[PDB]
């Protein structure tokens, strides 16, 4: 609905090698309170440090990245500003062997789903060295029936393309102390926040206030 | 690569302590990456031989900043003017040691120059931190005719205007005067009580003599001064307790050099990492050109900061201010200065014993010492304020009412040429007496001297606009409150502050016994079967103006209209006049009260009625309390019912 | 006393062709009928270079500059629009030789007035090895009698800031031949003007419209 006024966009070699004069003469001119990046792990941290360095890291603006960036999730390195907004999906903080418990699941419904259909479980094709086969309407079958699944309150359903459709992403920020914390979920379309104000920190913390902004009490 | 910088000195002596500070410098980085130099010269009697001087010290090697000092002259002002001029004509930036001229931050003058101490119009940001602190708002500025008073005098405004509280009044003295008592007993008479004072020593001697003969030194008064007016002789004889301000480590002379050595140093040595090395210019005759990267250099100099300065942290400001210097609170305690607190510009922090005041007292004194004598202003209006001559004897004749009390009466005078005394009552009399009752003060009651009742308006031939009659009288300080059914807009907010609301009212149609509200062509457009009319110099006039597609209207209104009172009734009744415009509880009282008069349709554009006061006065929230407290007594419906509701 | 209903105000920061990017997109955003510039003849070159990419050059728009731009009055440079009003001081088409002789002028006038009052004829400083002139000697009433001298019908009065109070000035703009042209004067306060209407000489704007009673 709200018109989005677009305000520039730029595209930068944030490679291992090439002139950082340019870069740092481009970022240098800039004027926006939000900004919305896509780069990898090393052009992050690049981009960061060169951001830091041509100062644009303050308290006045806010960054936002995609999952693409910010690696491991476990290791926030150097240069990584305080206040980072990123998107994961759920399941950000499981354990290993509980993500495997989720993947065997997840197949053995689909067996059993399919087992109710017809009363099987398809044979293995894999000779590798032979490498036949053309087109198999019993797999083709099986992996219909794998698609749509369901079981302990979550909903894993992939679209034909090998991506799951209609998740619960959490949203994640940086804390002051240099540790992942959740912000705000999403649930069906809907979003929330555990933050009714953006918190706005500093060089030193203690947390500024912006001096235009006010609260209003009322009731019905 | 060879870096070369230079300095001019007069010591002869710190010369050397700049020699040994630049080596210094370059031992924190001296991996032949950037080698520094270090070139110096003498101060000179002669302004121009000194100029040539400066030419052939910039000419001597590829100079790349100039830091100049202060000599043993007393001439502190042209001093550092012939190098400035000589090293702007190549742009070739300089620093400043010790210099308070505020002629050199003007920067379309001097092109290039820089400067490590802050100049003396700056300690306007410290009393306003001050006055922020202690809470006093109400202020008394004194200043000379000089270009530096004018212009701290101008700083100070624009912060007041920027917090919209400006001053309650500025006195400005030419420079070099005596016998100026005419001022100080000018500035004595007004209700607020505290003096800002910037001049020379003498002039601070002067005035200080003037102000003990005119015991404006004693208690209930708190002046505080900068520091040029607390030395020389003018610290000599003084009031007790003026309050002051000094800096950190200033008039050093050497501490600064080292933090102007090492912030050339940082500047010049990410400067030499440019693509542009333009060599800065070596001829001094015939080389009529201008250094290619000046700019970047003063620019690169400008954002440079220090780590550990012996003055503290070193940065700069848009023109090159110390950006945030330290600064001591000073004192007078019986003829010896002393330290009471330091601030560093931000806030203030008393970390030293007591402070005492000109009138020996311990406890902080406040301003605005209120009077208790006001004068009061009104106007003629019918169901508020019934103006009668005064019999023979001295006092108009009484009048009782049925309810058993006498109607109170005060007397009025003033009223047009003439300015014989009557005798005023009615309602708003009866509500000045409580007040006054309530509120502890004495009152002297007199009228207008024109009639209108006080609308903005800009004469021919000027640019500035005077209010006029009542309101103007208010603002000129003629009365110091409105007892009058004054409504409240807009413009008058502006420029006054008025009370909560005693009455709510609103606009309405006066005819004689088809007319509506606004919305009839016959209304829309003139024609000669409907006349409508105004009282000019009014409110009606402003809200009628203050509206482009009410054009014609307005046109036909300023036609012809009565600078008048219950006399445009009287013309009504006369049949001259068709319909009336005007204020709802006036009206409304004449149509029930004497005959064959109605009011027609309802109100259409509603306000209420207010006392006047002048701009932050003192009187407002006691005055807004009471009136809050008789709306909730009942009061003011048994005054209602007495004046108002005793007709039909 | 007019409305005088601005739009908006924008401070730009142009100089060598490195740091102009910023500046663009501040030009691009910002749209008005008419405009009011302040740079030197050494930006000039570029705003208007940077104007003409965004729109800002048509028949449809006008602008109008102090007398700092355009120090080169004889030849015009390139790039500027076509049709910029702009105030000189008189005499703006007088020759070197008569600059001069009006400045001999004034000045003999007002040794002359001085000399009218029989007083004498003040002689200058000595010299500049010496630094002199510690104060101000009667010699300030030339100084104040060189200030209301006229001549020939011209009103010379110096403020004492040092500039003339109230010489004519003339409005000039640039017609279709690179050559700039008178448009009105601005004798004793009142405006001529020679175009009772603005010729707007030369995707567009600014249509014409007719109607009638
Ligand atoms: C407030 C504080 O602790 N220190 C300030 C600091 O701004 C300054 O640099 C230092 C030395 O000049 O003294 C003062
Ligand atoms: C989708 O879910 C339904 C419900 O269990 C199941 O019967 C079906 O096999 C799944 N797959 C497809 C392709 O419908
Ligand atoms: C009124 O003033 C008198 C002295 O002038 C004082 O005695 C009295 O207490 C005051 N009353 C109030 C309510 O201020
Ligand atoms: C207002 O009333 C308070 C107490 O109610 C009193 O201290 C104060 O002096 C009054 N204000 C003025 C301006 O007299
Ligand atoms: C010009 O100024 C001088 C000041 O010395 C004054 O005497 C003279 O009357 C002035 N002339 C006019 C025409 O005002």
């Amino acid at each position: 609905h709200v018109s989005w006024r677009l305000l520039d966009v730029v595209t930068l070699e944030l490679g291992p090698g090439g002139p950082r004069a340019r870069t740092q003469r481009l970022l240098r001119q800039l004027d926006a309170p939000v900004f919305v990046a896509y780069c990898s792990r090393e052009e992050a941290e690049v981009l960061f440090a060169e951001a830091a360095q041509a100062g644009l890291v303050g308290p006045g603006h806010v960054w936002l990245v995609p999952n693409l960036a910010l690696g491991s999730t476990d290791a926030p390195p150097a240069t990584f500003p305080v206040g980072l907004i990123s998107v994961v999906t759920e399941s950000w903080r499981l354990s290993l062997r509980q993500k495997v418990r989720d993947g065997v699941a997840i197949l053995a419904l689909g067996a059993h789903s399919y087992w109710r259909q017809h009363g099987t479980l398809p044979a293995p094709a894999g000779d590798c060295r032979v490498h036949p086969g053309p087109v198999s309407p019993a797999r083709e079958a099986f992996y219909r029936h794998l698609l749509n699944v369901t079981w302990e309150g979550r909903d894993f359903s992939f679209s034909p393309g090998g991506y799951l459709v209609q998740p619960t992403m959490v949203v994640i920020a940086l804390n002051r102390h240099r540790l992942w914390e959740m912000v705000g979920r999403w649930e069906h379309g809907v979003l929330y926040m555990k933050y009714p104000v953006w918190p706005r920190y500093s060089a030193s913390l203690q947390p500024v206030v912006d001096s235009r902004h006010l609260t209003v009490a009322t009731l019905e | 690569k060879i870096v070369n910088i230079g300095a001019v000195l007069s010591t002869r002596k710190h010369e050397q302590m700049f020699r040994e500070a630049v080596n210094q410098a370059n031992k924190r980085h001296g991996s032949w990456k950037i080698q520094l130099n270090a070139t110096s010269v003498t101060h000179k009697p002669n302004a121009i031989q000194m100029a040539l001087s400066v030419c052939e010290d910039l000419i001597s090697s590829q100079v790349y900043a100039i830091l100049v000092s202060h000599p043993p002259t007393p001439n502190d002002h042209f001093t550092p003017t012939p190098v400035s001029y000589t090293a702007g004509f190549y742009r070739i930036p300089v620093l400043g040691l010790t210099t308070r001229m505020s002629i050199y931050s003007d920067k379309s003058i001097h092109l290039s120059f820089l400067r490590t101490v802050p100049p003396y119009s700056h300690q306007s940001s410290v009393w306003f931190e001050m006055m922020r602190v202690y809470s006093w708002n109400h202020i008394i500025l004194l200043v000379s005719d000089d270009h530096e008073g004018r212009a701290a005098q101008k700083r100070l405004e624009t912060l007041l205007e920027e917090r919209e509280s400006k001053a309650e009044k500025v006195l400005q003295f030419d420079p070099g005067t005596k016998n100026v008592t005419a001022l100080l007993m000018e500035a004595k008479e007004l209700e607020a009580r505290v003096i800002i004072l910037s001049a020379s020593e003498d002039d601070a001697a002067t005035v200080y003599r003037a102000a003990a003969m005119l015991n404006m030194t004693g208690s209930g008064y708190v002046w505080l001064v900068g520091e040029r007016e607390i030395s020389g002789n003018a610290l000599r004889y003084a009031p007790d307790g003026i309050l002051g301000l000094q800096l950190i480590n200033g008039k050093n002379e050497s501490a600064h050099i080292s933090d102007a050595v090492g912030v050339v140093a940082q500047a010049v040595h990410e400067l030499l990492e440019k693509e542009n090395i333009t060599d800065p210019p070596r001829g001094c005759v015939g080389n009529t050109n201008i250094w290619k990267t000046g700019p970047l250099f003063k620019r690169v100099l400008m954002s440079s900061k220090y780590a550990d300065g012996v003055t503290g942290r070193v940065e700069f400001n848009e023109d090159g201010d110390r950006k945030f210097a330290n600064y001591s609170i000073m004192n007078l305690q019986n003829r010896k200065l002393v330290q009471v607190g330091i601030y560093n510009g931000t806030h203030v922090i008393p970390n030293d014993r007591k402070i005492i005041w000109p009138g020996g007292e311990t406890e902080k004194p406040r301003g605005y010492q209120m009077s208790t004598r006001l004068k009061i202003v009104t106007i003629h209006q019918e169901p508020f304020v019934y103006v009668k001559p005064t019999l023979s004897d001295g006092t108009c004749k009484e009048e009782f009412t049925v309810n058993g009390d006498p109607v109170k009466k005060v007397i009025c005078t003033g009223p047009n040429r003439h300015t014989v005394p009557q005798c005023c009552y009615g309602f708003c009399i009866d509500l000045l007496i409580k007040l006054a009752r309530t509120m502890n003060f004495t009152y002297e009651v007199h009228l207008v001297a024109d009639g209108k009742f006080g609308t903005q308006e800009r004469v021919n031939n000027s640019n500035k606009k005077e209010w006029n009659g009542m309101m103007g009288e208010l603002l000129s300080g003629q009365a110091d409150m409105i007892v009058a059914p004054l409504t409240i807009n807009n413009e008058r907010a502006q420029y006054i502050e008025f009370s909560k609301p005693f009455k709510y009212q609103g606009l309405t149609i006066l005819v004689k016994k088809r007319i509506t509200g606004i919305n009839d062509p016959r209304l829309r457009n003139p024609s000669d079967k409907f006349i409508y009319a105004t009282v000019k110099q009014s409110s009606v006039d402003i809200y009628f103006r203050r509206q482009v597609e009410l054009s014609t209207m307005y046109r036909h209104m300023e036609k012809h209209n009565y600078e008048s009172a219950a006399e445009a009734i009287q013309a009504v009744r006369d049949n001259k006049l068709h319909a009336f415009i005007w204020d709802s509880a006036v009206l409304e009282f004449e149509a029930s009260q004497k005959c064959d008069l109605v009011t027609t349709g309802e109100l259409f554009f509603r306000s209420g009625f207010g006392i006047g006061m002048r701009k932050d006065s003192p009187w407002k929230q006691n005055v807004s309390l009471s009136i809050l407290k008789s709306h909730e007594n009942g009061f003011m419906e048994d005054l209602d019912k007495t004046w108002v509701r005793y007709q039909e």
